C-alpha cells in the first residue's frame, strides 16, 4: 500500500525547456512521478525521465513557465504513473491528462493500471477474423478492416480526414449474414476540431458509451505524450476487463511525435532522420500495439489512428515508422479532395493486411476476394492510362486505354463518391463494383477465376 | 575630354594639400602641449600631485593583490610617495589589501616626459598611465572639439545626432 | 534583489547570483536597464532573452530582478498609437527625447498619464454590488467609433465598495474600488496582462459571418470568417502586405491590430501617413481610420529577440477588445520572422534543433498563437459577444511552401490564401493561386449566403468548375497546340480568361478597386456565369445541327458583350452607388440574351 | 508547371532519373520517325498524310525537348539541391553532438 | 487529484466566480426593470436565484454556495436565464418615455424565453437596430437630421411600446427601415433629409403622427424646421 | 569622455579558427574593440563577440595568422567601434578599415558614430514621395525609383551591372519637370573593377561630391562586412545631420554574404540555406534598412546593394533575403545581354514598392501607372508565346498570338534598348510606351480604362 510518506525537494538544479532537474535526490526511480508547487501555488505534475546518482530529470506535463530554482516544491510519488480508471468513465469527457473538463468529478479509482502497458502474451493472442462494415465502399470493398485491426488514416493538412473518421464511429457495426465503445484521444486538436467530434457523438446519442481525452492546440504540448496512454489503457480496462469492443480514435500522432521530438531535443538526445528521437519506432510501437483480441476473452481493441503527412509525403519519419508497425492505412488523398471527392481515399497507396482472411465465404460474399483485386488492378492501369494522355493526348489512346479510362472516371464517381451521412453494405459495395466491372468485357478481366465471373459478371 | 579630366585631378589634388596643411596644424599643437606638459612635470611641486593620482589611478583599473609600479629613473622618489600616499587610499576604495612594489631594475625610456605604468604580479596585466599616453588618449577623443575650435564649427551642420 | 551579468553572446545574457527568479520573469539588465525575460534556469545562474541591443553591456553590470512577466498595459489611450515591440508608444518617446532614433533603456508608460477621460459608469452598480471578472462597470469615450469599456481584470471579484460618478478621470486615479475577503482593491482604467497568457472567455463558438474583404478573389471562392484564421504564405513581390493592408483599409471589423514583425521601416510609415486620410462613415459623419486602428511596429532591423514580444502583445491587445463586445481583426505581417527570431535564439542557447534548424518547438508556439483566434461568448455579467481573428503572412523562401514554418502553419489555420510568384511577375494582382488555395468555412458561411443571397453559392461552384477544367486542359493544350480542342472546351478556356483577368485580378491603387462591395463582386460574376451558360448552350444545341456555332462565330457576332463584360470592373463604387452598379449589370445581361437570340 | 513536385528523396532521384532517360529515348526515337517520314516525304515531292504525320510527330519532339525534360531536369536540380540541404542540418546536429560529448569528458577530468 | 479541472474552459475558481456575478447581475436587472416587483411572473420564474440575492450576502458566502452545489451554479444554463432577461431590460429601457402595458412585458419575456437562440434571434437583430437610433440621439446636435430622428425616434418607441417587438407589425417594420436609412444618410444631403421625412409624414394613416407623442416645443421646432426649408 | 587609462593584456587562452580567446579579462564588454600586436610589431584589430566571466572572444579583421599565446599583446579601448566622421570626408578614398588610401590624412572628425547605428523610429520616418529620374526607361516608365528607396540591381557574373550602376551615378535626377552625395561601398572586387568607378567617378567631373570606401578580393575577408556599415554611417552623418541628399551603392552584396558565411560556420551558427546563418535576415536588414527620409530633415538616403545572384539562381539565399528587405529590385539577366542588348534590364520579374505612390498626378504625367501596367501585361503574354510558338510553329499561331510576338521583338529594342550615355526623361518613356501600346486595339489593351485609352491611344 505504499504507506511510506514522501519526500519533498526544493533541491532544483536547473530548469531547461520542458525539463527540471532536481539533485540531492534520495534514491530516484525511473518513470517515477514529481508534483511540483510553484512559488505561487500553482499544482503540476511531470514525470522522470532519466535518473543518475542524485540528479533525476523531470518532465513536466502542464509545463515549466514560472518554476523557479530556488522554492519549488518538488514531491516524489514513490511510484510510476498508475492511473485511475473505471468502468463508468464511459458518458465522460477528459482533459489530456485524465482530469474531468466536464464539471463532473474527479473518477473515481475502480482500480489502477500502469500506463506503460502490459506486454501480452503473443501466444494467447487471437487472431482477428470479423469483419467491422463501416459503411464506406472505399474501406468495406477493397481495404476492409477486422475487428481488432490497426489501421490508421493518412492525411495531409486541409483534407477531411475529421469528417472520415467521424463517420465511421457513428456508422461503425459488423457485417451481418452490437456496437462499439469509443476511446477517443485527441491531441493537439483546435477547438472547431474539437467540437466537431463532441457534436456527433450527442447528435447521435452516442456519448453513453463516449470517453474523450482532449488535449487541444492550445493546451500543454508535453502532456500530450501521456494522453495517448492514458486513451489506451482505459480500453485496455474496458476491452479486457470488462468484455466491451472499444474503437480507439488517436486524432493525431504527429502533434505526439512533435512533443516527443520537443522532449528529444531538450534532453539533448541523439536524433535520427529529420530530427525525431531515434527511438521513435518504439514509441509508437508501445501505443499501436494495444490491440486485438486474447484468450478467453470475448471484448477487443480496435485503432484507427490518425496522422498528418507533413508536406504531403508518406516517406517523412513519422507516417514511415507507422507504416512499418500498422497493418496497413486509408490514405486520404488531396487529389480527390481537389476535386470535390468525398470520401477522397486514394485506394493504390493504401491496404490492408487483414482484408485477406477478413472476407469470404461464410464472413462476407464468395466473390469479395476477386472483385476487390480486380478493381484495384483496372484503377492502377486507369492511373497509367492518364499518366500516357497527359503527354500524347485522348486522340492516341486505343480502345482498351479508353475503356480503363472510362472506368476510372466511373470507378471514382459511383464507387470511392458517397457522402458523409450515407452508408453502403458490404454486399451493396460489391454490387457496384460489378456494375464498374461490367464496364469491361469478360476477356479482359484477368485477374477473376472463370468461375467466378460465370457466377456473378453476366447479371 | 582631356582639360576636365587634367582639371579635376588639379582640384582633387589641391583638396588633399589643404587637408594636409590642416594635420600639419593639428600635429603642430600636440607637439607645443607635448613640450607644456614637460613643462609641467619639471615643476615638483605640482608634477608629484599628478605622480599621486596616476599611480592610484592605474592601481584602481588592475584591481590585483601585488603590483609593480615601473618608471624612469630621474622621478622615483616622487613615485615612492606617490605609492606610499596611494595604499591608504586604495585599501579604503576597493577593500583589497595589495603588494605594490616599485622596479629597480626596469625603467621606463628616458625621454619619457612623465608618468608611471603599473604591472600585475606576471607582468601579464599592464596599465599605461605615462603623460604620452594620456595626452593621446584624451586628444583623440576631444578632436571634435579642437577641429571647431581651432577652424570653426561646420555651418551645414544642424543635428547632433 | 538584483544579479550581476556573467557573460553576453547577443541577443542573450547569461547572469548570475539570481537563484530565485523565475523563468518568464521581467529583468532590467545594465546600466541603461535593458529589458529581457528569463528563459533558462542553471543553478544560480539565469539566461536572459534580451529585447534591446546588448552592445556595451559588461560583465558585473546589475541585473533587477522584476516579479511581474512580459506583460501589457491595457486600458484607454490604445486606439491611434504606435508600439514599440514592447509596448512603448513612439509617439511619446519622439515626443520627449527629440531624437529620431529610439534610445535603447527607455522607460515610458504605455498608455499616458496625463489625459483626462470622460468616463461614465455603467449605472447599474451601488455599493455592495456583486461584481466579477469581465463586468463592465464604466465606459471611456476615446473617440467617436470605439467606445471602451473599462472592465474588471480576469482572476478579479468582490463587493463594490466605491464607483467614480461620471466625470473627467486620468490613468492614475481610483476609479472602482471592491474587496473581497478584507483585502481591497483599488483599480484605474489600466489592467496589465501577461502577454503570455491566454485571455479566459465564457464559451468559444463557431464562426459562422463573414470577414468581408475588399477583394474579388480572397472572397468569393476563398472566403475568411470572424474568428478565423488563415495564412498568406507568399514569396517576396507576390504582395501580400497589400492584401494586409486592403482588409485592414476595407472590412466590416470593428478593430484593427496591425503587427509589423520584422516588417520594412517604409510600411509602418505608409499606414501612419495614408490611414488618416481615409474615411468610413459612422452614422452619416465622415471619420478617419486611425480611430478606430492600433498597430505595433518591430522593423526588421530592431532587436530580433523583440519579434517574439512583438506577436504576443498584438494578439494579447486583441483579446482586450475583443473582450468588450467588438470583432477583431488582427494580423501579423511575417510570422517566419517570428519563428526566424526562435532560431536566432534557440542558436545562442546551443538547444538541439529540429527541421531546417528551426527549434522542435516551433509548432507549439504557432499552434497556441493561432488558437487564441475565434468567436467567443465573452466573460462579464453583460453577455458580449466578440471575435479574434488572425491573418498572418509567411515568408518562404524561394517561394517554395516546403519549410518548417509554412508547413506547421498550414496544418493550424483553416483558410490558405496561396500566392504565385509567377502570377505577380504578370501583375495579375492579387496573386492569388486557386489552385492550391483553400477555405475550410465554406460549409459554415452557406447558411448565410443562403440567407443574404442565394444565387452566391452556385455561382462559386461553376466559378471553380469553370478554373479547374481550364488548367486540366492547359496541361494537354501546351502539348497539343489547341488543335483537338473541342467547341465547348475553347468556350470554357475563353471564359476562363474572361474570369482571370476580369474578376480574379484588381488594381488596389484605383479608385475602383481599391475596394469591391459584395454585392458588386457576385452581380457581375452571376454576368459571367450566364454568358458561360449561354454560349454553352448555344454551341450545344447547335453542334448536331446544319450550322454549328463555333467559337469564331459567337467572338465575332457578340465582340460587344465581350468587351462591356470585361468593364464591369470599372464601376467606381465611391462615385455610382449600389443602384446604378446593379442597374448597369442587369443591363449586360439583357444585352447578352439579345445578342444570343439573334446568333441562334 | 516548373516541377512535377515530388518531394526531394533518393527515391525521387531514382524515379526522375529514370524518367528522364525514357523522356530522352523517346525524343531519339521519335525524332528518327521524323526523320523517315521527312525522307519518304520529300522522296514523294497520300502526299498531305505524310505533311500531317510529320507535323504532329515534330510537335511531340518539341514538346519532350522544350517542355517535359526541361521540367524533369530542373525537378531533378531542385531534389539534388534540397538532399544537401538536408545532408547539411544533419552535419551541424552531429557537430554540435560532437562537441557536447567533448564538454562532458573535459568536465569529468 | 484536482491539480488541472478546467471546467469547460475557465480554472475551477473563475468558473464559480462567473457565476457568483451572474446572481448578481439577475438580482439587478430585476430591481431595474421592475422597481415595484409587479412582474410577479417573472420574479417566480427567478425565484430559485433571487433567493440567493436582495438579501445581505456576502460575495464569498455566494462563492461558498456555488462550490457546495447550494445554488444554480450551472454557468451555461444560468447565462441562457440571465440573457433573456438582459434582453428584456434593454427592451423597456430603450423606450423609457413609452412605459409597456405589464401584460406585454410578461408576454415578451416568454416570447423570448421559448426561443431556440434569442442571440441570434430577429428579437436580438430589433432591439441592435433600435439601440443604434436611440444611442445616436443621446448627444446629437438639433440639426434638421437630427430634430427628424429625435420625432421619428419617439414614434418608434411609442408604437413598440404598444405592440412589442415579438410581431411583424408594418409600422415598426418602416420605421426601422427609414429611421436607420436616415440616420446612415450623409449630414450634408439635407435635400434628401427632408424628402425622407416629408414622405413619412404623409405615408402613414395618421392625420398627425405626432400628436401625443412629443412635446409642444419639439413640435413648434420640428414644423419650422420644415417650413424654414420650404420657405425659399 | 573615457579618460581612465586602457588595459593591455599578454593573456591569450588560445587561438581557434578566426577567433582568439583572452582570459584574465576586467569586466569584458560586449562588442568592445581590442587592438592587438603580434610578436613581430604587425597591428591588428577584432571585436568581442561573446563575453563569459573573465573571458572574452576577439574576431581579429586582419585575420589569426601569427597570432601568438604568449608574446601577443592585446588593449581593450573600452567602446564599440565608433568611427571618425566629418563632411569632408567627400572626396577622399578610404579602405575598408576606414582609413584613407588617397595619401591624404586621417579623418579629422567632427563625431564619432556608432558602426552599428540605431533604428530609426518608424513614427518619425516619412514615407517617400519623390521619383528619381534615372533617365533608363526600363527604370524610369516600369520600375521607378523614389528617393529614399532600396532598389538593388539583380544580376550575374559577367553581365554589365558594374556599367549600369555607374551611369546611373551621373545621369540621376528629378521628374520635377540637384547634387547627390554619393557613397560607393568597393567591397570583394578586383582592382579593375574599383579603377572602373574610381575613373568614372572623376570622368564625370563629380568626384568633390563623392566618398569611397575599397576592399579589394585580395583583402581580408572580415573587413568586407563593416565595409558597408562605414559607408552607411557616413551617409546617415550627411543625410540625417548636415541634410545633404545621399546615393548610396553597395556593389556584389554577394561578397558580403560569402564574407559572413565564413564566420558563421567560423563560430559554429545554426545555418539556414546554402551554409548561410539563420540570423543572415536580421544581419542584411542592419545594413539595408540604414535608408529613406526622416520626417523634419531635408536629408535622404537612397541605396542600390547591387548583389550577383550565384548560378542565375533568383531563389539563392542572397536574392531572396534580400528581396524580402528592399524594395523590389531591378533584375538584368543573360538573355539580353547575349543578344548585345544594353541596359540587359528584364523587367518582367522586377518590381518597384514604392513606385505606385511616385508615378501619377502631381509627380509625372497622369497616365504613367496605367501605361507601366498594360507594357507589363503584353511583355509577359509575349513571352507566353514564344514559348508555345517554340513547341508548335507558326503555323498554329493567330493574330491575336502575333501582336505580342511584334510588341515583344519592338519593345526590347525600342524601350530597353538605349546604350550607356541615353538620358531620356520619364515623359519620353511613357510617350514610347505609347507608341508601342497602340500596336494593340483598344479591346486588348485590358489593364487599361476607357477614361485613358480616349485621351493617349488616338495619338
Ligand atoms: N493587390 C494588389 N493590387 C495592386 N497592386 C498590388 C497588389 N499586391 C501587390 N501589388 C503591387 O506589387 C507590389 C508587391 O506587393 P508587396 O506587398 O510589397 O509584396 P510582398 O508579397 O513582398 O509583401 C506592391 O508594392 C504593389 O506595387
Ligand atoms: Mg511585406
Amino acid at each position: 500500500y505504499l504507506s511510506q510518506p514522501r519526500l519533498t525537494y526544493k533541491t532544483v538544479s536547473g530548469v531547461n525547456g520542458p525539463l527540471v532537474i532536481l539533485d540531492h535526490v534520495k534514491f530516484p526511480r525511473y518513470a517515477e512521478i514529481v508534483h511540483l508547487t510553484l512559488p505561487d501555488g500553482t499544482k503540476r505534475s511531470g514525470q522522470v525521465l532519466e535518473v543518475s546518482g542524485s540528479k533525476a530529470v523531470v518532465q513536466v506535463f502542464e509545463g515549466t513557465s514560472g518554476i523557479d530554482a530556488k522554492k519549488t516544491s518538488c514531491e516524489f510519488t514513490g511510484d510510476i504513473l498508475r492511473t485511475p480508471v473505471s468502468e463508468d468513465m464511459l458518458g465522460r469527457v477528459f482533459n489530456g491528462s485524465g482530469k474531468p473538463i466536464d464539471r463532473g468529478p474527479v473518477v473515481l479509482a475502480e482500480d489502477f493500471l500502469d500506463i506503460m502497458g502490459q506486454p501480452i502474451n503473443p501466444q494467447c493472442r487471437i487472431y482477428p477474423e470479423e469483419m467491422i462494415q463501416t459503411g464506406i465502399s472505399a474501406i468495406d470493398g477493397m481495404n476492409s478492416i477486422a475487428r481488432g485491426q490497426k489501421i490508421p488514416i493518412f492525411s495531409a493538412a486541409g483534407l477531411p480526414h475529421n469528417e472520415i473518421a467521424a463517420q465511421i464511429c457513428r456508422q461503425a457495426g459488423l457485417v451481418k449474414k452490437e456496437n462499439f465503445a469509443i476511446v477517443f484521444a485527441a491531441m493537439g486538436v483546435n477547438m472547431e476540431t474539437a467540437r466537431f467530434f463532441k457534436s456527433d457523438f450527442e447528435e447521435n446519442g452516442s456519448m453513453d458509451n463516449v470517453c474523450l481525452f482532449l488535449n487541444l492546440a492550445n493546451d500543454p504540448t508535453i502532456e500530450r505524450i501521456i494522453t495517448p496512454r492514458l486513451a489506451l489503457t482505459t480500453a485496455e480496462f474496458l476491452a479486457y476487463q470488462c468484455e466491451k469492443h472499444v474503437l480507439v480514435i488517436l486524432t493525431d500522432m504527429s502533434s505526439y511525435a512533435e512533443a516527443l521530438r520537443e522532449v528529444s531535443a531538450a534532453r539533448e538526445e541523439v536524433p535520427g532522420r529529420r530530427g525525431f528521437p531515434g527511438y521513435m519506432y518504439t514509441d509508437l510501437a508501445t501505443i499501436y500495439e494495444r490491440a486485438g483480441r486474447v484468450e478467453g476473452r470475448n471484448g477487443s481493441i480496435t485503432q484507427i489512428p490518425i496522422l498528418t503527412m507533413p508536406n504531403d509525403d508518406i516517406t517523412h519519419p513519422i507516417p514511415d515508422l507507422t507504416g512499418y508497425i500498422t497493418e496497413g492505412q486509408i490514405y486520404v488523398d488531396r487529389q480527390l479532395h481537389n476535386r470535390q471527392i468525398y470520401p477522397p481515399i486514394n485506394v493504390l497507396p493504401s491496404l490492408s493486411r487483414l482484408m485477406k482472411s477478413a472476407i469470404g465465404e461464410g464472413m462476407t460474399r464468395k466473390d469479395h476476394a476477386d472483385v476487390s483485386n480486380q478493381l484495384y488492378a483496372c484503377y492502377a492501369i486507369g492511373k497509367d492510362v492518364q499518366a500516357m494522355k497527359a503527354v500524347v493526348g485522348e486522340e492516341a489512346l486505343t480502345s482498351d486505354d479508353l475503356l480503363y479510362l472510362e472506368f476510372l472516371q466511373k470507378f471514382e464517381k459511383n464507387f470511392i463518391t458517397q457522402g458523409p451521412y450515407e452508408n453502403r453494405t458490404v454486399y451493396e459495395t460489391l454490387d457496384i463494383g460489378w456494375q464498374l466491372l461490367r464496364i469491361f468485357p469478360k476477356e479482359m478481366l484477368k485477374r477473376i477465376p472463370q468461375s467466378t465471373l460465370s457466377e456473378f459478371y453476366p447479371r | 575630354q582631356q582639360k576636365k579630366i587634367q582639371m579635376s585631378n588639379l582640384m582633387n589634388q589641391a583638396r588633399l594639400k589643404v587637408l594636409r596643411a590642416r594635420d600639419d596644424l593639428i600635429t603642430d599643437l600636440l607637439n607645443e602641449a607635448k613640450q607644456r606638459l614637460s613643462k609641467v612635470v619639471k615643476d615638483t611641486t605640482r608634477y608629484q600631485v599628478l605622480l599621486d593620482g596616476l599611480v592610484l589611478q592605474g592601481l584602481y583599473q588592475l584591481l590585483e593583490p601585488r603590483m609593480i609600479v615601473r618608471c624612469r629613473k630621474q622621478d622615483f622618489p616622487l613615485v615612492k610617495a606617490a605609492v606610499q600616499k596611494a595604499i591608504p587610499m586604495y585599501k579604503i576604495a576597493t577593500k583589497k589589501d595589495v603588494d605594490v612594489q616599485i622596479d629597480l631594475e626596469a625603467y621606463l625610456p628616458e625621454d619619457i616626459a612623465g608618468g608611471v605604468e603599473i604591472y600585475n604580479g606576471d607582468r601579464k596585466i599592464k596599465v599605461s598611465n605615462t603623460l604620452e599616453s594620456r595626452l593621446d588618449l584624451i586628444a583623440q577623443q576631444m578632436m571634435p572639439e579642437v577641429r571647431g575650435a581651432l577652424f570653426g564649427a561646420n555651418a551645414n551642420r544642424k543635428f547632433l545626432d | 534583489t538584483f544579479g550581476y551579468v556573467h557573460g553576453v553572446s547577443g541577443p542573450v545574457v547569461t547572469a548570475c547570483d539570481m537563484a530565485g527568479a523565475a523563468m518568464y520573469e521581467l529583468v532590467r539588465v545594465g546600466h541603461s536597464e535593458l529589458v529581457g525575460e528569463i528563459i533558462r534556469l542553471e543553478g544560480d545562474m539565469a539566461t536572459i532573452q534580451v529585447y534591446e541591443e546588448t552592445s556595451g553591456v559588461s560583465v558585473g553590470d546589475p541585473v533587477l530582478r522584476t516579479g511581474k512577466p512580459l506583460s501589457v498595459e491595457l486600458g484607454p489611450g490604445i486606439m491611434g498609437a504606435i508600439f514599440d515591440g514592447i509596448q512603448r508608444p513612439l509617439s511619446d518617446i519622439s515626443s520627449q527625447t527629440q531624437s529620431i532614433y529610439i534610445p535603447r533603456g527607455v522607460n515610458v508608460s504605455a498608455l499616458s498619464r496625463d489625459i483626462k477621460w470622460e468616463f461614465i459608469p455603467s449605472k447599474n452598480l451601488r455599493v455592495g454590488s456583486h461584481i466579477t471578472g469581465g463586468d463592465i462597470y464604466g465606459i471611456v469615450n476615446e473617440n467617436s467609433l470605439i467606445k471602451h469599456k473599462i472592465m474588471l481584470p480576469p482572476r478579479s471579484r468582490g463587493s463594490v465598495t466605491y464607483i467614480a460618478p461620471p466625470g473627467n478621470y486620468d490613468a492614475s486615479d481610483v476609479v472602482l474600488e471592491l474587496e473581497f475577503e478584507g483585502v481591497k482593491e483599488k483599480l484605474s482604467m489600466v489592467q496589465v496582462w501577461p502577454v503570455r497568457q491566454v485571455r479566459p472567455v465564457t464559451e468559444k463558438l463557431p464562426a459562422n459571418h463573414p470577414l468581408l474583404t475588399g477583394q474579388r478573389v480572397l472572397d468569393a471562392l476563398f472566403p475568411c470568417v470572424q474568428g478565423g484564421t488563415t495564412a498568406i504564405p507568399g514569396a517576396f513581390g507576390c504582395g501580400k502586405t497589400v492584401i494586409s493592408q486592403s482588409l485592414s483599409k476595407y472590412s466590416n471589423s470593428d478593430v484593427i491590430i496591425y503587427v509589423g514583425c520584422g516588417e520594412r521601416g517604409n510600411e509602418m510609415s505608409e499606414v501612419l501617413r495614408d490611414f488618416p486620410e481615409l474615411t468610413m462613415e459612422v452614422d452619416g459623419k465622415v471619420e478617419s481610420i486611425m480611430k478606430r486602428t492600433a498597430l505595433v511596429a518591430n522593423t526588421s532591423n530592431m532587436p530580433v529577440a523583440a519579434r517574439e514580444a512583438s506577436i504576443y502583445t498584438g494578439i494579447t491587445l486583441s483579446e482586450y477588445f475583443r473582450d468588450m463586445g467588438y470583432h477583431v481583426s488582427m494580423m501579423a505581417d511575417s510570422t517566419s520572422r517570428w519563428a526566424e527570431a526562435l532560431r536566432e535564439i534557440s542558436g545562442r542557447l546551443a538547444e538541439m534543433p529540429a527541421d531546417s534548424g528551426y527549434p522542435a518547438y516551433l509548432g507549439a508556439r504557432l499552434a497556441s498563437f493561432y488558437e487564441r483566434a475565434g468567436r467567443v461568448k465573452c466573460l462579464g455579467n453583460p453577455e458580449r459577444e466578440g471575435s479574434v481573428s488572425i491573418v498572418g503572412a509567411v515568408s518562404p523562401p524561394g517561394g517554395d511552401f516546403s519549410d518548417p514554418v509554412t508547413s506547421a502553419t498550414l496544418g493550424i489555420v483553416q483558410v490558405f490564401w496561396g500566392l504565385d510568384k509567377k502570377l505577380a511577375q504578370r501583375k495579375h494582382f492579387p496573386s492569388v493561386n486557386w489552385l492550391i488555395s483553400y477555405s475550410k468555412y465554406m460549409r459554415a458561411l452557406d447558411e448565410y449566403y443562403d440567407k443574404h443571397f442565394t444565387e452566391f453559392v452556385p455561382l462559386r461552384t461553376k466559378a471553380k468548375e469553370i478554373l479547374q477544367e481550364e488548367e486540366d486542359l492547359a496541361e494537354i493544350v501546351q502539348l497539343v497546340g489547341k488543335a483537338s480542342l473541342a467547341e465547348t472546351d475553347k468556350i470554357t478556356l475563353e471564359v476562363a480568361k474572361l474570369i482571370k483577368d476580369d474578376f480574379l485580378q484588381q488594381n488596389g491603387y484605383t479608385p475602383y478597386d481599391r475596394f469591391c462591395p459584395f454585392y458588386k463582386t457576385v452581380g457581375m460574376l452571376s454576368n459571367m456565369i450566364s454568358f458561360y451558360d449561354m454560349a454553352r448552350r448555344a454551341v450545344e444545341t447547335t453542334a448536331q445541327s446544319d450550322n454549328k456555332i463555333t467559337w469564331s462565330i459567337i467572338r465575332e457576332h457578340m465582340g460587344e458583350i465581350l468587351y462591356k463584360l470585361s468593364s464591369m470592373k470599372f464601376k467606381d463604387p465611391v462615385k455610382d452607388g449600389e443602384a446604378k452598379i446593379k442597374a448597369d449589370y442587369a443591363q449586360l445581361l439583357e444585352d447578352m440574351q439579345n445578342a444570343f437570340r439573334s446568333l441562334e | 508547371k516548373d516541377r512535377i513536385e515530388i518531394f526531394p528523396s533518393r527515391m525521387a532521384q531514382t524515379i526522375m532519373k529514370a524518367r528522364l532517360k525514357g523522356a530522352q529515348t523517346g525524343r531519339n526515337l521519335l525524332k528518327k520517325k521524323s526523320d523517315a517520314l521527312t525522307l519518304r516525304f520529300r522522296q514523294i515531292l497520300s502526299f498531305v498524310t505524310l505533311d500531317e504525320a510529320i507535323k504532329i510527330t515534330n510537335r511531340r519532339v518539341n514538346a519532350i525537348e522544350h517542355v517535359i525534360i526541361p521540367r524533369i531536369e530542373r525537378t531533378l536540380a531542385y531534389i539534388i539541391t534540397e538532399l544537401d540541404e538536408r545532408e547539411r542540418e544533419e552535419f551541424y546536429r552531429l557537430k554540435k553532438i560532437q562537441e557536447k560529448k567533448k564538454i562532458i569528458k573535459e568536465k569529468s577530468e | 487529484i484536482k491539480v488541472g479541472i478546467k471546467m469547460g474552459g475557465l480554472t475551477s475558481e473563475q468558473y464559480h466566480s462567473q457565476v457568483v456575478g451572474k446572481i448578481g447581475y439577475i438580482a439587478r436587472c430585476m430591481q431595474t426593470i421592475d422597481p415595484e416587483n409587479n412582474l410577479k411572473k417573472i420574479r417566480e420564474d427567478y425565484q430559485d436565484v433571487l433567493i440567493w440575492a436582495e438579501k445581505n450576502y456576502r460575495f464569498e458566502e455566494i462563492l461558498e454556495a456555488s462550490k457546495s452545489g447550494k445554488c444554480p451554479n450551472d454557468l451555461d444554463a444560468l447565462s441562457r436565464r440571465s440573457l433573456i432577461l438582459q434582453e428584456l431590460l434593454r427592451l423597456v429601457s430603450s423606450i423609457s418615455p413609452f412605459k409597456m402595458k405589464l401584460d406585454l412585458i410578461e408576454s415578451q419575456y416568454e416570447k423570448m424565453k421559448q426561443h431556440v437562440n434569442l442571440w441570434k434571434s430577429d428579437y436580438h437583430v430589433k432591439l441592435n437596430q433600435l439601440n443604434q437610433l436611440t444611442d445616436y440621439l443621446k448627444n446629437a446636435a438639433p440639426t434638421p437630421k437630427n430634430n427628424f430622428l429625435r420625432a421619428m425616434t419617439s414614434v418608434l418607441q411609442m408604437q413598440i411600446a404598444q405592440y412589442g417587438i415579438t410581431e411583424d407589425n408594418e409600422g415598426i417594420n418602416q420605421l426601422f427601415k427609414l429611421g436607420l436609412h436616415l440616420l446612415a444618410m450623409a449630414n450634408e444631403k439635407i435635400d434628401e433629409q427632408y424628402h425622407l421625412f416629408k414622405g413619412y409624414v404623409k405615408d402613414q394613416p395618421e392625420e398627425s403622427p405626432f400628436e401625443g407623442i412629443l412635446p409642444a416645443e419639439d413640435q413648434k421646432i420640428l414644423v419650422k424646421t420644415m417650413i424654414d426649408y420650404a420657405m425659399p
